[PDB]
């Protein structure tokens, strides 16, 4: 039931009164339900064409109590999972797909916050896991994590 | 001989498939000798299309310097993922 | 017991905050530029054409127009080709990466389809 919490935070006014009237086109009698045999007739009903190997599965993973329904609870959960490649380009810069000590030196010197030839050779020691002198995109999404 | 039925029966297979999707967006220049100020709006119409044809291009292009890149990155993201260990 | 190492990251993070904060703005420039590198490069393969007087000339200019038109579209073709071509290649290295590493290729499929 923990999912339902964050789940309701995500919902803001212009899409709580909307994810309603149609989600309902799944229920039928004040008492809590909602169905799913119109799980595909409504997905697309919002612009989602799930192939049938992506229509038999959306039927094989959901619902486990027998209620044969799906409310606005464990609902908008199946409605979140269905630029970090950009920055790599504005940082990688030079096309060698990599980013070494200097460019970073640059960028870390191409910004407005004070740093040093000491603030640089310390950062390079945290994203380049494999240990080398660059940062594969792989290690480009790990350091840059948590940051805006 | 496998270099004369593979590379030979594929590029030629590309030609017709090439020349074909061409004699259709290619509206025969029919209008010959009729009235005078049609060409006006018209010239810029065949043109307006003309413009298009071309315009779709650069797009078609530059989108390639992006992936010729996205490519590398990947390629390397592939040569950075080997390690037999 | 290295405790004062709560500020060295703060920076590094308070820092990486700067890194991106840069590329971001750098994104919409090489574009509003790639926007002009465009139309500027376009202003001439067929500039602000004009309309003449009457007779035998219009009839012709056309010819060429249509003429080069094919000359154009043609190359427009050699393109979508060397395009979808270079389009597939990426996809063949798409397979190489998932199966060894473990990243998967589900992402591209869904989104792209509709538009094109
Ligand atoms: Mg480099
Ligand atoms: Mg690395």
């Amino acid at each position: 039931t923990d999912q339902q919490a964050e789940a309701r935070a995500f919902l803001s006014e212009e899409m709580i009164a909307e994810f309603k009237a149609a989600f309902d086109m799944f229920d039928a009698d004040g008492g809590g339900d909602i169905s799913t045999k119109e799980l595909g007739t409504v997905m697309r009903m919002l612009g989602q064409n799930p192939t049938k190997e992506e229509l038999d599965a959306i039927i094989e993973e959901v619902d486990e109590d027998g209620s044969g329904t799906i409310d606005f609870e464990e609902f908008l959960v199946m409605m979140v999972r269905q630029e970090l490649a950009n920055c790599f380009r504005i940082f990688d810069k030079n096309a060698d797909g990599f980013i070494d000590i200097e460019e970073l030196g640059e960028i870390l010197r191409a910004t407005g916050e004070h740093v040093t030839e000491e603030d640089i050779e310390d950062l390079m020691k945290d994203s380049d896991k494999n240990n080398d002198g660059r940062i594969d995109f792989d290690e480009f999404l790990k350091m840059m994590e948590g940051v805006q | 001989l496998a270099k004369a039925d593979q590379k030979r029966g594929k590029k030629q297979t590309a030609r017709e498939t090439k020349k074909k999707v061409l004699a259709e967006r290619r509206k025969p220049l029919n209008i010959d000798h009729l009235n005078e100020d049609k060409l006006r709006d018209k010239a810029k119409e065949l043109w307006d299309w003309l413009y298009q044809l071309q315009t779709e291009k650069y797009d078609f292009a530059e989108q390639i310097k992006r992936k010729k890149y996205e490519i590398v990155t990947l390629r390397n993201r592939i040569d950075q993922a080997q390690k037999h260990s | 017991e290295e405790k004062k190492r709560r500020a060295a990251t703060a920076r590094r993070q308070h820092l990486k905050s700067a890194m991106l904060q840069l590329a971001v703005t750098e994104i919409e420039k090489e574009a509003a530029a790639k926007e002009v590198e465009k139309q500027n490069y376009l202003a001439e393969h067929s500039p602000p054409l004009s309309l003449p007087g009457s007779m035998q000339e219009l009839q012709e200019l056309s010819k060429k127009l249509h003429a080069k038109i094919d000359s154009v579209d043609e190359e427009r073709y050699d393109t979508e080709v060397k395009l979808q071509k270079t389009n597939k290649e990426l996809e063949d290295l798409s397979q190489k990466l998932f199966d060894l590493r473990g990243k998967f290729k589900r992402p591209p499929l869904r989104r792209v389809r509709m538009s094109a």
